């Protein structure tokens, strides 16, 4: 079982023989029985096949490798592409093809060249300041792939592959001055489950209902903006931005500042988790309106379950009531256990506003510190989280910042 | 005028444009001692000691916003460290108030800016662009500041 | 002093003027280049208060008979009315000769910039003449453009200033994309590319001209001249990029007084291996400035195989020409005979006309018939574009010794490729 040899792969000594010669790094991801490590001094990845030895591996180059640094690895929706994410650029790499018996790519050769094209290389070289705060895929399985990207101009872009210097579409959210409104910019965004919707939402007509996906934007702040995108029907430049969503109850520090983080449960009502810096973890049901409002079922401090750090958070591929975190400290795992008695007709009207809250006096969601990572002297962020989903029980892949293979359960 | 601009509406000056003109000496310099720019209602920029405005257009190089202020739009017009005006001063900016989450009102009560510690995040809004906290006002939402240069 | 020679081998020669527009009520009095010239396509754009006018260039060219009086103004020629809803300050035409910009400011919306592809405007099956695409400047006053200048080499490249002091570079290809924009505290006045292309000089409210990479990165700083004091503080004008060390730059008062008069001064710059000061030559006011209720503007420009500058100006009834010398080196202004110049009229309500706009046509045919029995070769005409709405064409003949002549045969535009709205 590869739950118990991974750990001795030579894939990790050669990583971490690596190390002796911000955004929050995540250099793992996998697809099928295998496991992809990013090595940044060589610009490629390493494949290592947990289904079906501890020398043997792949090593995927870039024909055209970044220069930038890469801190997050993005297998795409239909799972041909990954984005190569750094905060000074975005470079997308197509995956080659598989053959031969074992399914390895291109029949098991040792070295495999990969196609890459750089995504919005002119904002990144222009404006030599602008940087990257977060981006994903646009969710669809059916389209040509699509990335979004959040750069620290507050304004987010969405690319084609068939077009990686030109957006599809612009939404502009609104470092010279000195500025009191430091924290109305946004750090995060997080795209919600599939939904059909009115296309009188983007001004087209017939009451015809297409796909969507809805776009929740965090601000370092703490506000939260929503909008939903569809790649054909939405306008070149999105303007129908919702927020900030209120958010109730009224709270004595009003939820404080320095948010980081932001993650929709896959749920109906949608579920945000918004996490802090100093700790704090906020489970917010998103209740119907145009504008909709937050109710922060309840919020979790791990400070308590053990702080100022970058928190980073993280989907579970089996429920959608669970998800984990991950910082300095380690890795927390939180079962949202009362997801599933929200049923899907909740509004924000005040009655049932009062029903969530005499809800939440007699629910709690179970927080546990899965694994610890503190040091004896400088505590350090892992560098790469992977959940592999198996039905007989998820295993959960965590690289320490020394390139060490910590496996749970 | 002898040599000094600015004709922004809002805009003023301690000493007044007028007072700094009969300031102007026999050769044309304009050398004040404790100078503000400020625009009405939105904030102000005091520099103490000594600055030469001699020629300086205002109008060009100061710019107070709501919870923002500029001083030389860009680093190729800018004059090195301690001479113009890049350099020390205490920025005040005025109507600086957190919102409510909730009811999206801003928070202006001195005893709910108190339970919210607003004053730490200044100073903390502060620290990370540069500058040092100096006070801040409820009444009027007053942030005040001072910058090592612009 | 100011170097100069009476030039007896160069002469303007007026065609008969064409009136385009209908005289204004007043003098328009702000910042304008109004002309633009197809010279692959043969074809002139004349915009104003009232619409945009295209005309196949030899249909606005004719020719003085004896008999004829050469001050009757001929009063419309064919051409084709574009109707615009705001009134056009500026007009440009990109290197390709494939891209009308039309900039416009609207009280209500500000300013805006048109894109048309040239095509259309030779597309019988469009009744009405769109432009396929727009650019907004936010601003509304500040919004100005008070120069803009296509790329000499790159086509889709184009550089326009505004009057709020900011700057951008534009990408026009079926769409139109900002790769580089410099905010309004810069203080750009003025702007034009280097010869071959490859980098832009803007002038200055602070009296220098600073050189930039096309991404705005910059690269070289020309210093305001030592000869203006700090209690005469200037501003650069208008620029022309001559060659890699030589400019032509006009000064006009920092404040923007209209009552003192723009220096035109040519400036030669030293090299890497060179630790000389640059040369800077005051030829001052070589247009005469009989007006001061104008915004100020030079409208320059240089023709190489003949080494000489064509210098033209909104408070100035008279062209004039700066040539390189013998020496290849230095310049000196050209002193022309009283019959062989270059002026704009004289209104019938006996006021000067001006200048709104200035080019020059090279794809002219048609040989000058100078007396009943003695014709020269076809020559490159001089147009301005009036105040009063009048069109001004002149031959430039120039007779100097080794000169080759500069026309060149226009083609027929294809519609293949026209991009839509």
């Amino acid at each position: 079982l590869w739950q118990t040899w991974l750990p001795n792969h030579v894939v990790f000594l050669r990583l971490r023989e690596g190390l002796k010669n911000l955004l929050t790094r995540n250099v793992v991801f996998g697809l099928g029985g295998e496991l992809f490590l990013w090595d940044g001094e060589d610009s490629s990845f390493l494949v290592v096949r947990l289904r079906g030895a501890l020398s043997q591996y792949q090593r995927l180059l870039c024909i055209n490798p970044p220069l930038f640094e890469i801190y997050q690895v993005l297998l795409s929706p239909t799972q041909h592409h990954v984005a190569l994410i750094g905060i000074k650029g975005l470079m997308v790499l197509e995956l080659p093809k598989r053959w031969g018996k074992n399914s390895e790519f291109e029949g098991g050769k040792s070295t495999v060249n990969c196609s890459t094209t750089p995504v919005a290389e002119r904002f990144f070289t222009s404006s030599t300041s602008l940087t990257l705060k977060h981006a994903a895929w646009y969710p669809s399985e059916i389209l040509d792939p699509h990335v979004v990207l959040l750069t620290s101009d507050n304004v987010i872009r969405i690319y084609s592959l068939r077009e990686p210097q030109t957006p599809t579409n612009v939404i502009i959210l609104s470092g010279r001055a000195y500025t009191a409104s430091l924290g109305e910019t946004a750090v995060a965004f997080d795209f919600g489950p599939l939904a059909a919707v009115p296309k009188t939402l983007f001004g087209q007509n017939g009451k015809d209902e297409v796909v969507a996906y809805p776009l929740y934007i965090l601000y370092e702040n703490g506000e939260t903006f929503l909008t939903y995108i569809s790649l054909l029907h939405s306008p070149g430049n999105i303007g129908k931005l919702l927020g900030p969503l209120p958010m109730h109850p009224a709270a004595e520090d009003n939820y404080g500042y320095d948010a980081c983080a932001v993650l929709c449960l896959p749920c109906v009502p949608n579920i945000l988790v918004i996490a802090t810096e100093s700790g704090m973890l906020y489970h917010c049901v998103v209740l119907e309106g145009l504008i909709p409002s937050l109710y922060v079922f309840e919020c979790v401090e791990l400070e308590l379950a053990l702080f100022s750090c970058p928190v980073k958070l993280h989907r579970d591929p089996k429920c959608p009531s669970r998800y984990h975190c991950t910082h300095e400290a380690g890795v927390h795992s939180v079962g949202l256990t009362w997801i599933h008695k929200l049923h899907k007709f909740l509004g924000s009207d005040e009655e049932d506003k009062d029903s969530l809250q005499e809800l939440s006096t007699e629910q709690k969601c179970f927080v546990e510190h899965i694994l610890c990572t503190k040091p004896l002297r400088q505590p350090a962020p892992i560098r790469g989280f992977w959940i592999v989903p198996d039905i007989l029980g998820p295993t959960m892949i965590c690289i320490t910042s020394t390139y060490e293979c910590l496996i749970w359960p | 005028m002898a040599g000094i601009i600015l004709t922004k509406v809002g805009y003023y000056t301690i000493p007044s444009m007028d007072d700094l003109a009969k300031i102007t000496n026999e050769k044309g310099e304009c050398i004040v001692s404790d100078f503000t720019i400020g625009r009405k209602g939105y904030g102000s920029i005091y520099f103490e000691g000594d600055v030469n405005l001699t020629n300086l257009n205002l109008d060009d190089i100061v710019h107070i916003r709501r919870k923002e202020v500029v001083v030389y739009l860009d680093d190729n017009q800018k004059p090195p460290v301690g001479e113009g005006l890049n350099r020390k001063a205490e920025v005040t900016l005025d109507g600086v108030w957190p919102t409510d989450k909730t009811s999206r009102c801003l928070i202006k009560s001195p005893d709910r800016l108190a339970d919210i510690n607003y004053e730490g995040r200044l100073e903390a809004v502060s620290r990370k662009q540069g500058a040092q906290f100096k006070e801040y006002r409820p009444e009027t939402g007053s942030w005040v500041f001072k910058v090592s240069h612009f | 002093m100011i170097p100069e020679r009476e030039m007896k081998d160069f002469q303007f020669r007026a065609l008969k003027k064409v009136r385009i527009f209908d005289s204004p009520e007043e003098l328009p009095k702000e910042r304008s280049s109004l002309l633009a010239v197809s010279n692959k396509y043969g074809l002139v754009f004349a915009g104003g208060a009232s619409g945009l006018q295209i005309f196949p260039t030899k249909n606005l060219l004719i020719q003085n008979k004896p008999g004829d009086d050469p001050n009757k103004i001929v009063d419309k020629v064919q051409g084709l009315l574009v109707p615009m809803k705001f009134p056009i300050h500026h007009l440009a035409l990109s290197c390709d000769n494939l891209t009308l910009s039309a900039c416009m400011m609207s009280s209500e919306y500000g300013s805006i910039i048109a894109f048309f592809d040239v095509r259309t405007f030779s597309n019988e099956a469009k009744q009405q003449k769109r432009p396929f695409a727009y650019h907004k400047l936010l601003k509304d006053a500040g919004g100005m453009v008070i120069d803009m200048k296509w790329n000499p080499t790159v086509p889709s490249m184009v550089a326009v200033c505004l009057a709020d002091g900011s700057i951008a570079v534009l990408q026009v290809t079926e769409t139109v994309k900002v790769c580089a924009t410099l905010p309004s505290t810069v203080a750009v006045t003025s702007v034009c590319w280097s010869p071959k292309g490859k980098q832009l000089a803007v002038g200055k409210q602070n009296g220098t001209v600073v050189q930039y990479l096309p991404t705005l990165q910059e690269k070289k700083v020309i210093p305001c001249p030592p000869f203006y004091e700090s209690d005469h503080p200037v501003r650069v004008l208008d620029v022309l990029w001559i060659g890699t060390y030589v400019f032509a730059i006009v000064y006009a008062a920092a404040d923007g007084t209209l009552e003192t008069s723009p220096d035109v001064v040519m400036a030669l710059l030293p090299k890497k291996e060179e630790k000389h000061p640059e040369i800077f030559v005051n030829f001052m006011e070589p247009c005469y400035g009989s007006c001061t209720e104008r915004q100020h503007h030079y409208y320059l420009s240089y023709i190489e195989e003949w080494d000489l500058v064509l210098a033209a100006s909104a408070a100035s009834t008279e062209v004039s020409i700066l040539a390189r010398q013998s020496d290849q080196i230095n310049w000196e202004s050209w002193l022309l005979e009283d019959s062989s110049r270059a002026e704009l009229p004289v209104t019938d309500k006996s006021d000067d006309s001006l200048p709104m706009g200035v080019v020059v046509d090279y794809t002219n045919q048609v040989e000058i018939t100078i007396s009943d029995e003695k014709t020269l070769p076809p020559a490159p005409v001089l147009m301005l574009l009036s105040t009063d709405g009048v069109l001004c064409p002149f031959y430039m003949i120039n007779q100097n010794p080794g000169v080759k002549s500069l026309i060149k045969t226009p083609e027929r535009l294809s519609l293949e490729g026209e991009r839509q709205p």
